[PDB]
RNA sequence: GCUUGAGUCUCGUAGAGGGGGGUAGAAUUCCAGGUGUAGCGGUGAAAUGCGUAGAGAUCUGGAGGAAUACCGGUGGCGAAGGCGGCCCCCUGGACGAAGACUGACGCUCAGGUGCGAAAGCGUGGGGAGCAAACAGGAUUAGAUACCCUGGUAGUCCACGCCGUAAACGAUGUCGACUUGGAGGUUGUGCCGGCGUGGCUUCCGGAGCUAACGCGUUAAGUCGACCGCCUGGGGAGUACGGCCGCAAGGUUAAAACUCAAAUGAAUUGACGGGGG
RNA sequence: CGGCCGUAACUAUAACGGUCCUAAGGUAGCG
């Protein structure tokens, strides 16, 4: 219920899906939405548009908090990296920071085998 | 052999550092060693946190010593909880010029 | 190459103002092809940055 | 890639500065490079081929 | 390797001069010194195969120098292997 | 179908 | 080998 | 000439 | 059909 | 130089 | 006897050369919490799978293993296999500059001996990620596959074994000689310029080559020594020996059978190759 | 730790196909 004001938008842009989570500055989730949960399955789910709608729905999920400022953490290679940030600015949030938080190993773990498609 | 010891102290134990320097340099000199350079850099902002600390008290030494007493100082650093981090490096020649 | 022009004998890990020129905003070591550093100094520079990163005089990443 | 947005600036400029900084770090190339394991033989083979074509 | 002073001692002992570094006696004495020193290394470091190849070169080189000295001068050979404590 | 052949 | 599954 | 091979 | 194989 | 090539 | 081959000594240089120990940061996974709520994940599309017993996401703390982003380079080092964070200890080789020293001490090497990727094997550890086998889901006429979700050996460590790879430059080692050009890397003498060593990449001349190509790092011109070949298949198989815990390795036939097999290049045609 | 039914150009058998059921249908080896 009580007013956050300064939020953080965490964008998890995988190749298959986009998860938009809005938190307070200490990373407690306020609301979230996903491209897969915004009426987009399969090919449509992995599009910039489905990430935009996910962003818009996530803004509606946290409207009761009255968030003004967002610092944007972007993660992953996905099609919905850019469109989510644009949707949030369009949803009336003030974008103060934009950060790439994509995890990059300094070597570590062996990735899966290459797909022989 | 010549060595360039750096060690970092938990910034609470800044008071203990003149004590520490006296003790470690005494261990060098009492085995026929030299302190070529010695620079208490004091407390600096760390580039990243170490054991939840955002600062540490850096001390540079350049030392000519036998291997065994330097090995012993590395063990002293290990078992001292105040010393958060240390680097001992071989140098070719004795370093005395003012560090950066 | 600044290091051959200045005649640096060895690049010092403690000389952080110098080393900050040879890392990106990310913290990554810049290629010799970009900076124009000589191969021999690039190796010294790499070692120096890695020692400075160990001592927390430089960051490994811009995201600790 | 870490952009702090400055006072009196369009978002499209601020965002394009983020887009340009991610291109610089090569974070998306890095992610695509680490999706699947390349064998050392394959990694050396492509490294060889990249060198021969540049020449 | 042998230190500067350990090398110079051996040149003094087995050589005809301070500068007689080429003498077969000096060469064999230097090889013997380092072969003996490295017995400690390889007792500890049994799987240091790369370094051991260097040791086996020292052994082979010493064998060739001793084989040379034997057929060149048997008296000096007999003296040298007695001093250094070699079986042959 | 099925391991069994199909 | 097996047909039956093994 | 297609599906069949060409 | 045939003996030879057909 | 002798084994290395001279 | 000699010093020109081969060595030794002095000073310095570069290096992922090796062995041992320590340590750092990023990331994955797991565990325990906080916030939060209906999806997540995956694919060509799915489904299996995971999730209201609260996942996924996000934040905090913890555990553990493995590998070291960037630097990074037809860059470097090593006999080959190979070797990549940082630090220390032990240690091998190479190279250069000036001399000084020994005085043919050399080259090659059947047998012998050692080293030798990966997988594999033994004993004891370890096990994050990955992943033969295996399980389930798809695809399909079928699909014991490719794709998906899992997942055991294994991959990691110690010690011992195995001894093989397209272990390749498909090019044995050593020495000499024979137009050039452009680079990389690492020394060094001299006043950015001039040289002069080592290692290395590409192009190309004569010559060589069936051709393709090789071309001072020769596949050119020669010399020393070794290994190996003698049509294709049967077969690197059988039998015997030797080696191995085993897997197997190594040495290695014959009958019978065919009139070919093969290399390179040429013109087409063809390609779910490109323009 | 399974049945059924069909299928090879002499016959025979069935590598192969279809089918019903199962928690899974007995593998190596041996007979
Ligand atoms: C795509 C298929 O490709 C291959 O089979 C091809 C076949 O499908 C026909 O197009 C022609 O006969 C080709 O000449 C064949 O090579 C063969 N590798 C089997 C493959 N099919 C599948 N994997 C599958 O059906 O599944
Ligand atoms: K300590
Ligand atoms: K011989
Ligand atoms: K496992
Ligand atoms: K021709
Ligand atoms: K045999
Ligand atoms: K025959
Ligand atoms: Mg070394
Ligand atoms: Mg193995
Ligand atoms: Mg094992
Ligand atoms: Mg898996
Ligand atoms: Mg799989
Ligand atoms: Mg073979
Ligand atoms: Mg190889
Ligand atoms: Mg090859
Ligand atoms: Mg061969
Ligand atoms: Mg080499
Ligand atoms: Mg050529
Ligand atoms: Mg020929
Ligand atoms: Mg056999």
């Amino acid at each position: 219920r009580k007013q956050v004001s300064d939020g953080v938008a965490h964008i998890h842009a995988s190749f298959n899906n986009t998860i938009v989570t809005i938190t307070d500055r200490q990373g407690n989730a306020l609301g979230w939405a996903t491209a897969g949960g915004s009426g987009f399955r399969g090919s449509r789910k992995s599009t910039p548009f489905a990430a935009q709608v996910a962003a818009e729905r996530c803004a509606d999920a946290v409207k009761e908090y009255g968030i003004k400022n967002l610092e944007v953490m972007v993660k992953g290679p996905g099609p919905g990296r850019e469109s989510t940030i644009r949707a949030l600015n369009a949803a009336g949030f003030r974008i103060t920071n934009i950060t790439d938080v994509t995890p990059i190993p300094h070597x570590g773990c062996r990735p899966p085998k290459k797909r022989r498609v | 052999r010549h060595y360039e010891i750096v060690f970092m102290v938990h910034p609470d134990q800044s008071e203990q550092v003149p004590g520490m320097i006296e003790r470690y340099t005494a261990a060098i000199t009492g085995a026929e060693g030299k302190i070529h350079r010695l620079e208490d850099w004091g407390r600096r902002q760390l580039a990243y946190p170490i054991n939840k600390l955002h600062k540490a008290h850096y001390v540079l030494m350049n030392v000519e010593a036998p291997q065994e007493v330097i090995d012993e100082l590395e063990t002293t650093f290990r078992f001292n909880d105040a010393v958060i981090r240390s680097m001992v490096m071989r140098t070719k020649h004795a370093v005395t010029e003012a560090s950066p | 190459c600044r290091f051959t022009a200045e005649g640096v004998q060895e690049i010092d890990y403690k000389d952080i103002a110098t080393l900050k020129n040879y890392i990106t905003e990310s913290g990554k070591i810049v290629p010799s092809r970009i900076t124009g550093t000589r191969a021999k100094y690039q190796r010294q520079l790499a070692r120096a940055i890695k020692r400075a990163r160990y001592l927390s005089l430089l960051p490994y990443t811009d995201r600790h | 890639p870490v952009i702090k947005v400055r006072e009196n600036e369009p978002f499209d400029v601020a965002l394009r500065r983020f887009k340009r900084s991610c291109e610089k770090a090569g974070v998306l190339a890095e992610v695509r490079r680490r999706e699947f394991y390349e064998k050392p033989t394959t990694e050396r083979k492509r490294a060889k081929a990249s060198a021969v074509k540049r020449h | 390797s042998l230190s500067t002073e350990a090398t110079a001692k051996i040149v003094s002992e087995f050589g005809r001069d301070a500068n007689d570094t080429g003498s077969t006696e000096v060469q064999v004495a230097l090889l013997t010194a380092q072969i003996n020193h490295l017995q400690g290394h390889f007792a500890e470091h049994k799987k240091d195969h790369h370094s051991r190849r260097g040791l086996l070169r020292m052994v082979s080189q010493r064998r060739k120098l001793l084989d040379y000295l034997k057929r060149k001068d048997v008296a000096r050979y007999t003296q040298l292997i007695e001093r250094l404590g070699l079986r042959r | 179908k099925a391991x069994r052949a199909s």
